[PDB]
């Protein structure tokens, strides 16, 4: 699809 | 595909002749190695090495990838018109800052999942707190 997270990701709750 | 080949890419020939300006420069440099690639260097050395390797997506992409938690960590860089940025509220202007900063800052600041910092490079980290500030530069 779109999005694409292969990496680490950042703060989520942070929005 | 859902798999990972197998790779070792043990090999120390160095056939150059007085290479330019390069990455080399800086303590810690990772070309197009792969997964495995990266793993077993910050996997083989000590807990928190970290490396910038880049992509084969596009040639202007690099990532950092650090040892921590028994596990080996990947980050995928951007690049704006020679920018360097990793997320969208933080923005850097060149990948040596970028890295020089996170020394600094603890990715979990970011990377809540990272509870630690690049603590050693590739090649060999510092000592006497070693810094370059930028004057009027950025």
């Amino acid at each position: 699809g779109e999005d694409d997270g292969d990496y680490e990701s950042p703060n989520e709750e942070e929005e | 595909g859902s798999s990972g080949s197998s790779g070792k890419a043990e090999a120390e020939q160095n056939w150059w002749e007085g290479p330019p300006q390069d990455l080399s420069v800086h303590l810690w440099y990772a070309g197009p190695m792969e997964r495995a690639g990266a793993e077993s260097i910050l996997a083989n050395r000590s807990d928190g090495t970290f490396l910038v390797r880049q992509r084969v997506k596009d040639a202007a992409e690099f990532a950092i990838s650090i040892k921590y938690n028994v596990e080996v960590k990947h980050i995928k860089i951007m690049t704006a018109e020679g920018l360097y940025r990793i997320t969208e509220k933080k923005a850097f202007r060149g990948l040596t800052e970028l890295v020089e900063f996170y020394q600094q800052n603890s990715l979990k600041d970011c990377f809540k999942s990272l509870d630690t910092t690049l603590q050693f490079p590739f090649k060999e980290p510092e000592k006497r707190t070693i810094s370059r500030s930028g004057p009027s530069s950025g």
